[PDB]
């Protein structure tokens, strides 16, 4: 079972499910179409919005290209959003990636920061290690049972 | 295609699929008698000859 | 020894290290900064001298790193005796949807022909679940000692 | 301003480039429901008015 957790905008709940594309579904975190396991959101704006606004948040804004499912990239570079190609730094038609957050109490429901974690299960013919709590018996041999 | 996502898209587009299928097996249920009559005909013709 | 995936083989970009000793192997993916090269003892020569190990330092850097995959080698060697007898080893590898996996098996008989016919069939080994996409590949042999 | 329920008043867009993924930044809304075609899809078709 694999549980990876992030602080995303309410706004952008929906977003997180099997299909669903946009501006965090393509270039931060996308799920695959048969998807298993399940999401878990809750809003967590008690803790994480101060009053002039947290801006320790980041989402990535410009990519060449969407990724595959289940991918992650760390990289920082300068987009080429013109003709002309960027060096470095920041220029006319040179944006850098990422972008902060802006969360605050005073925003209403859609903008303050939820906490969403997603569980991921899976059911393949392997030997299984975790699951809930079970006794087991004795084993039944050469009768009719139900196992 | 083009008006829903895929989570709708592949519940609409079976129901389709269940008609097509039934309308052509309609079809080889009917080709199957059709050509059993015509067969039963040709042999009438074959001994009348 | 072993075998190192990337899409940039660079700081800017994670990539992995897996690497084979006799009794161990060590499967990591971090932001490895620089693989400048094996290490050479520029003799580069053994009919005389059959003593050779301890090159290391394959990389330069790990800044920020996680995915510790420490286990069984991979490949056993089996003995090679009366000549005209050697294993071919066999290996693939498959990313799809953030899942790594590697099957490998070792096929005996390669008495004459250098890629022998018949039919043999490989065997799963081992899964990776690390995710991220590679489109580079690379060996790392020692060229400490060849013949 | 905003008409009250029972007089509400009527706008008409038309001969324009529309963009409906920047709606999320004018009104703090939430649920963007929406009935014949999906949400996502809304920068895709062509329409008349
Ligand atoms: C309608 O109100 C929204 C709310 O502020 C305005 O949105 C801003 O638009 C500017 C572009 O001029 C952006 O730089 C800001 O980041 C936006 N802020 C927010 C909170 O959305 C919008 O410009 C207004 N439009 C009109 C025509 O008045
Ligand atoms: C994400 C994908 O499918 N392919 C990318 C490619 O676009 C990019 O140029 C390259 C270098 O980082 O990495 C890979
Ligand atoms: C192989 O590498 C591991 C990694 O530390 C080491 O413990 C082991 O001793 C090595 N094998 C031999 C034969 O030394
Ligand atoms: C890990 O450390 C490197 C080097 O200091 C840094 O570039 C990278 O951003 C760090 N990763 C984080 C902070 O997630």
């Amino acid at each position: 079972v694999y549980a990876d957790s992030f602080v995303i905008r309410g706004n952008e709940v929906s977003q997180i499910a099997p299909g669903q594309t946009g501006n965090i579904a393509d270039y931060n975190y996308k799920l695959p179409d048969d998807f298993t396991g399940c999401v878990i959101a809750w809003n967590s704006n008690k803790l994480d919005s101060k009053v002039g606004g947290n801006y320790n948040y980041l989402y990535r804004l410009f990519r060449k290209s969407n990724l595959k499912p289940f991918e992650r990239d760390i990289s920082t570079e300068i987009y080429q959003a013109g003709n002309k190609p960027c060096n470095g730094v920041a220029g006319f038609n040179c944006y850098f990636p990422l972008r902060s957050y802006g969360f605050r109490p005073t925003y209403g429901v859609g903008h303050q920061p939820y906490r969403v974690v997603v569980l991921s299960f899976e059911l393949l013919h392997a030997p299984a290690t975790v699951c809930g709590p079970k006794k087991s018996t004795n084993l039944v041999k050469n009768k009719c049972v139900n196992f | 295609l083009s008006r829903l996502d895929p989570p709708e898209a592949e519940v609409q587009i079976d129901r389709l699929i269940t008609g097509r299928l039934q309308s052509l097996q309609t079809y080889v249920t009917q080709q199957l008698i059709r050509a059993a009559e015509i067969r039963a005909s040709a042999n009438l013709a074959a001994t009348k000859m | 020894r072993g075998w190192i995936f990337g899409t940039t083989l660079d700081s800017k970009t994670q990539s992995l290290l897996i690497v084979n000793n006799a009794t161990n192997v060590v499967i990591k993916v971090c932001e490895f900064q620089f693989c400048n090269d094996p290490f050479l003892d520029v003799y580069y020569h053994k009919n005389n001298k059959s003593w050779m190990e301890s090159e290391f330092r394959v990389y330069s850097s790990a800044n920020n790193c996680t995915f510790e995959y420490v286990s069984q080698p991979f490949l056993m060697d089996l003995e090679g005796k009366q000549g005209n007898f050697k294993n071919l080893r066999e290996f693939v590898f498959k990313n799809i949807d953030g899942y790594f996996k590697i099957y490998s098996k070792h096929t005996p008989i390669n008495l004459g022909r250098d890629l022998p016919q018949g039919f043999s069939a490989l065997e799963p080994l081992v899964d990776l679940p690390i995710g991220i996409n590679i489109t580079r590949f690379q060996t790392l042999l020692a060229l400490h000692r060849s013949y | 301003r905003f008409a009250s329920v029972y007089a509400w008043n009527r706008k008409r867009i038309s001969n324009c480039v529309a963009d409906y993924s920047v709606l999320y930044n004018f009104a703090p809304f939430f649920a963007f429901k929406c009935y014949g075609v999906s949400p996502t899809k809304l920068n895709d078709l062509c329409f008349t008015n």
